DNA sequence: GGGGGCGCCCGAACAGGGACTG
DNA sequence: GTCCCTGTTCGGGCGCCC
């Protein structure tokens, strides 16, 4: 039945006019779906037959569905979609079992044929004018294919629930489309009352909750979950097995994985990322590197466990814990009781050329802190792998604003620290190195070298160079040329910049190499001037690598 | 009847996704929203207006009571285009009178462009779509419309008062007396019956001049951290000089090595002592160009700041110490420097903020008092300003 | 062979500051 | 100015939901 729900109103966008494309070929098989559907249809208002009147025409097709018994009209709107004025999508996310807290008593149900109960706008109805190949028809309830379906049913959605969400305030229900989730804190008898005035208030929209789609007993069926009483499980996640990998199905597997990571801990998806850059195409096969193999390997065998996670508890605390997975990967647990999960999850953006893991901590920290604002609407307690004194040492000499909320320290390594620590004094007794570099611009030609208030010089010739690269390089040099104590003069802020923020990771192999050397170090001291000010011997070291570039 | 209202040519309204709440933030912003749409100020809309600006609440204080705010700023941005005496004032007094806007009905076809959306915990629901029907707090042309009506209101206050400085700015009311506390307070209260019918001190703000070591034995790496620093400030006042300091750097010195400072050279760094103790030069706020706020953390709560509209032409240059969470006194700074900025130009400053964006923006609201907002952008500071400024 | 949402990873485009040419 | 390097956005795959 029709909902008698105010239409929406929609237009297209400006100087534009509804899609004129023509119908395509179709299996005799899917026609027969179609026509059987749309004579249904158009019996019940949903479609009305159209004449030469309507120019306009879009393709329309079938896929069957999972219930494997019956098929979904699906229309190819792509041309009308770009034609149409934009909307202000009302989902804002997806809402997760582990944020439903205990209820004595649960309902699932699903509004049939949900699309096709509610009105399609009047004037807008000839734009999706379709051919069913062997008559003519067009929409008068929402397509599906149309971009505007899905902001209007579940907008519409809203409005209709509304009224019982303000007379039953103590229900709970979770609206993800046209599916329904009801909990309630009253017995059983008392509940099912309430599910069937749910129902009578939705069939008076003209919402129908086919008995079929309605699960009354645990375990429910929900949003790719399995709901039991004091527990969810996700459902069961299959892995690809291939010998030959495609792009498209490195990343089919990454996504299954990352999927994964919500309730599994450990998953980690680094190496096979990799394997992604620079690639062409979808079709491009690549060759599992040996630690990708390896990495897929792990995965596979955490699958291989049994795992569930549990419900919200908003009495108790959220406890967060993160483990570092080595190599900028990491992973968190929910949690409000020990070794009961709420959920858990992995972090392993790369953001920056240079970082070190107490920066890569940080992000992990903002990423759970947004992540349990959605899911719980608060921030939850920390555990992380970091001493107390190591963060503040990371907050002392790190010249930006940072912040953890209320952490505790927990002994399980690898423990986060800084590799290194430039002194904040010259070092005496220690050799004082005048770094430089300079690079030609058109050759590409560069030079580094130092001078050592010692007597020492030096100077490397470099091609294909940058001028910042030689800057890099010159402090390479002064540090491999160096004892365990060196004091460094540089004139780069670039240079000066990225070494004293700690890095110990790094997109650069040179700076790689630099991070090496200032591990080794018992003691470096960095310090700037001002290039081209005759600074001695900031002077002297810039005539030697100016010398022929 | 309505005072129409346009876009700027060639403009869109704001399509700002909404950020994610806390559960107490949402609970406020349904209680305020639900009220406000029962008298009328605010309509339920749905996906087919395409337009969109953030919403969240702060609540006040030692209070229980929270206040809405729209993140306009992108829609200020898109909207259709000072008492000097005010920053002398010994007191200066600050009130929110955003609710008088919502006497005054807004544009209709304008209403489109003030849609804002409440998100659900653990997106039980789909976002629920509003948007307004009378003056917006916190669109800049809520003061405008209203201002007429505003001056009728303060009239007999400032007639009888002539030595009051009322000021409005968006929501707020800046009153400003030399009134002795007290005397001060009960004519601030005296206000509030007024409109009702219907602490700042700005002497105490001073300057953060440049600071030069000073010390009996200097090392070739005091002497170099001396010069790089003055050769920075040859910018600001072009009045520095480094050459007789520079000269005592001839070689290839250990860092550490003691240098006696010469004659000349300790009279060049007395000059620039002084050359520093002078006001810059030739800077004149210009208002068709933005305030410029840098911030520098210089650490243990302390934290600088410029405001320019062009590089090296400070207007003010500051100090804001604190008593611990960066980010927390961060927003502080933030918010203490838009004031002042509000009293001394009647402007807000464009800040480049010394934080990650996702750091910032997981947590400013936590910290937020202001019923405005100032349009930032985030900046990594080249460690080097830090070491200039420093104290 | 269609849609909207969120997530993840990637590369492309573009913005902004520093160093350089003479 | 140009070139270099770094950050951000944003669109393209994929995952999952309906
Ligand atoms: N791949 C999909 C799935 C759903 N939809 C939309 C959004 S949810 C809405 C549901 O329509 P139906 O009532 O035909 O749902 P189902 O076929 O799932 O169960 P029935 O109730 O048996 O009819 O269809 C879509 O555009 N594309
Ligand atoms: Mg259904």
């Amino acid at each position: 039945p029709i909902s008698p729900i105010e239409t929406v109103p929609v237009k297209l966008k400006p100087g534009m006019d509804g899609p004129k494309v023509k119908q395509w070929p179709l299996t005799e098989e899917k026609i027969k779906a179609l026509v059987e559907i749309c004579t249904e249809m158009e019996k019940e208002g949903k479609i009305s037959k159209i004449g030469p009147e309507n120019p306009y025409n879009t393709p329309v097709f079938a896929i069957k569905k999972k219930d494997s018994t019956k098929w979904r009209k699906l229309v190819d709107f792509r041309e009308l979609n770009k034609r149409t004025q934009d909307f202000w999508e009302v989902q804002l996310g997806i809402p997760h079992p582990a944020g439903l807290k205990k209820k004595k008593s649960v309902t699932v149900l699903d509004v049939g044929d949900a699309y096709f109960s509610v009105p399609l706008d009047e004037d807008f109805r000839k734009y999706t004018a379709f051919t069913i190949p062997s008559i003519r028809y067009q929409y008068n309830v929402l397509p599906q294919g149309w971009k505007g379906s899905p902001a209007i049913f579940q907008s519409s959605m809203t409005k209709i629930l509304e009224p019982f969400r303000k007379q039953n305030p103590d229900i709970v229900i979770y609206q993800y489309m046209d599916d329904l989730y009801v909990g309630s804190d009253l017995e059983i008898g008392q509940h099912r009352t309430k599910i069937e005035e749910l129902r009578q208030h939705l069939l008076r929209w003209g919402l129908t909750t086919p008995d079929k789609k309605h699960q009354k007993e645990p375990p429910f069926l929900w949003m790719g979950y399995e709901l039991h009483p004091d527990k969810w499980t996700v459902q069961p996640i299959v892995l690809p097995e291939k010998d030959s990998w495609t792009v498209n199905d490195i990343c089919k597997l990454v996504g299954k994985l990352n999927w994964a990571s919500q309730i599994y801990p450990g998953i980690k998806v680094r190496q096979l990322s990799k394997l992604l850059r620079g690639t062409k195409a979808l079709t491009e096969v690549i060759p599992l590197t040996e630690e990708a193999e390896l990495e897929l390997a792990e995965n596979r065998e955490i699958l291989k466990e049994p795992v569930h996670g549990v419900y919200y508890d908003p009495s108790k605390d959220l406890i967060a814990e993160i483990q570092k997975q080595g190599q900028g990967q990491w992973t968190y647990q929910i949690y409000q009781e020990p070794f009961k999960n709420l959920k858990t999850g992995k972090y392993a953006r790369m953001r920056g050329a240079h970082t070190n893991d107490v920066k890569q901590l940080t992000e992990a920290v903002q990423k759970i802190t947004t992540e349990s604002i959605v899911i719980w609407g608060k921030t939850p307690k920390f555990k992380l792998p970091i001493q107390k004194e190591t963060w503040e040492t990371w907050w002392t000499e790190y010249w930006q604003a940072t912040w953890i909320p209320e952490w505790e320290f927990v002994n399980t390594p690898p423990l986060v620290k800084l590799w290194y620590q430039l002194e904040k004094e010259p070092i005496v007794g220690a050799e004082t190195f005048y770094v430089d570099g300079a690079a030609n611009r058109e050759t590409k030609l560069g030079k580094a070298g130092y001078v050592t208030n010692r007597g020492r010089q030096k100077v490397v010739t470099l091609t294909d160079t940058t001028n910042q690269k030689t800057e890099l390089q010159a402090i390479y040099l002064a540090l491999q040329d160096s004892g365990l104590e060196v004091n460094i003069v540089t004139d780069s802020q670039y240079a000066l910049g990225i070494i004293q923020a700690q890095p110990d990771q790094s997109e650069s192999e040179l700076v790689n190499q630099i991070i090496e050397q200032l591990i080794k170090k018992e003691k470096v001291y960095l310090a700037w001037v001002p290039a081209h000010k005759g600074i001695g011997g900031n002077e002297q070291v810039d005539k030697l690598v100016s010398a022929g570039i | 009847e309505t005072v129409p209202v346009k876009l700027k040519p060639g403009m869109d309204g704001p399509k700002v996704k909404q950020w994610p709440l806390t559960e107490e933030k949402i609970k406020a912003l349904v209680e305020i929203c639900t009220e406000m749409e029962k008298e009328g100020k605010i309509s339920k809309i749905g996906p087919e207006n395409p337009y969109n600006t953030p919403v969240f609440a702060i609540k006040k204080k030692d209070s229980t009571k929270w206040r809405k705010l729209v993140d306009f700023r992108e829609l200020n941005k898109r909207t259709q285009d000072h008492p000097a005496g005010l920053k002398k004032k010994k007191s200066v007094t600050v009130l929110d009178v955003g609710d008088a806007y919502f006497s005054v009905p807004l544009d209709e076809d304008f209403r489109k462009y003030t849609a804002f959306t409440i998100p659900s915990i653990n997106n039980e629901t789909p976002g629920i779509r509003y948007q307004y029907n009378v003056l917006p707090q916190g669109w800049k042309g809520s003061p405008a419309i209203f201002q007429s009506s505003m001056t009728k209101i303060l009239e007999p206050f400032r007639k009888q008062n002539p030595d009051i400085v009322i000021y409005q700015y968006m929501d707020d009311l800046y009153v400003g007396s030399d009134l002795e506390i007290g005397q001060h307070r009960t004519k601030i209260e005296e206000l509030r019956q007024h409109l009702l019918r219907w602490e700042l001190h700005p002497d105490k703000w001073t300057v953060q001049p440049i600071v030069l070591p000073e010390k009996d034995s200097w090392t070739v790496n005091d002497i170099q951290k001396l010069v790089g620093k003055l050769n920075w400030a040859s910018q600001i006042y072009p009045g520095i000089k480094v050459r007789q300091l520079s000269k005592l750097l001839r070689g290839t010195k250990a860092l550490t090595e003691v240098i006696p400072l010469t004659e000349e050279a300790e009279l060049e760094l007395a000059e620039n002592r002084e050359i520093l103790k002078e006001p810059v030069h030739g800077v004149y706020y210009d208002p068709s160009k933005d305030l410029i706020a840098e911030i520098q953390k210089q650490g243990q709560g302390q934290w600088t700041y410029q405001i320019y509209q062009e590089p090296f032409k400070n207007l003010k240059t500051g100090k804001y110490a604190r008593m611990t969470n960066d980010v927390k006194q961060l927003t502080e700074a933030v918010q203490k420097i838009t004031t002042e900025s509000i009293v001394i130009w009647g402007k807000t400053p464009k800040f480049k903020l010394p934080i990650q964006k996702e750091t910032w923006e997981t947590w400013w609201t936590e910290y937020w008092q202001a019923t405005w907002i100032p349009e930032w952008e985030f900046v990594n500071t080249p460690p080097l300003v830090k070491l200039w400024y420093q104290l």
